[PDB]
């Protein structure tokens, strides 16, 4: 299949989209799930990542984020915990 | 490049894989010569396997 068909397996699979941010800063919005439920944006560069959430998430929470994805640098890791984060605040 | 491309590297960065030839998918988590690998057969729920691989990327 082309690529996009695989862009579709791979949302259908995770339940997870990659959609352009609202944000000029933080571009990059994560989707997680069937509706706009659970998502979180991101910047791809700098020291100040976390953008918006929805459900918002305590500064602590999101400095817990922030560390994974700049210390660890670990992008799957970064989306485990922020999912977590984010279904247990619906 | 395209935005469809850049998608896909992001979700391969992931250690998720399409193994499209054989009808599964594959999980390197670790990347220490262990995987998972699920297979695509409509027999498990969509909802079983999101919770599978999540937890896999969780590891
Ligand atoms: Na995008």
């Amino acid at each position: 299949m082309n690529d996009a068909a695989e862009v579709a397996l791979y949302e259908r699979l995770l339940q997870l989209r990659v959609l352009p941010g609202a944000s000029d800063v933080h571009d990059v919005r994560f989707v997680f799930g069937d509706d706009s439920r659970c998502w979180i944006e991101v910047a791809m560069h700098g020291d100040h990542v976390i953008g918006n959430s929805h459900p918002a998430l305590d500064p602590k929470s999101r400095a817990t984020l922030e560390h994974v994805l700049t210390v660890q640098g670990d992008l799957a890791a970064f989306l485990v915990v922020a999912r977590d984060m984010l279904l247990a605040s619906l | 490049a395209n935005e469809n491309i850049l998608k896909l590297k992001l979700y391969r960065s992931l250690g998720v894989i399409l193994d499209l030839e054989n009808d599964q998918v594959l999980i390197n988590r670790k990347n220490d010569g262990n995987i998972d690998i699920l297979p695509l057969d409509n027999n498990l729920s969509d909802f079983y396997k999101t919770k599978y691989i999540w937890e896999r990327l969780g590891k």
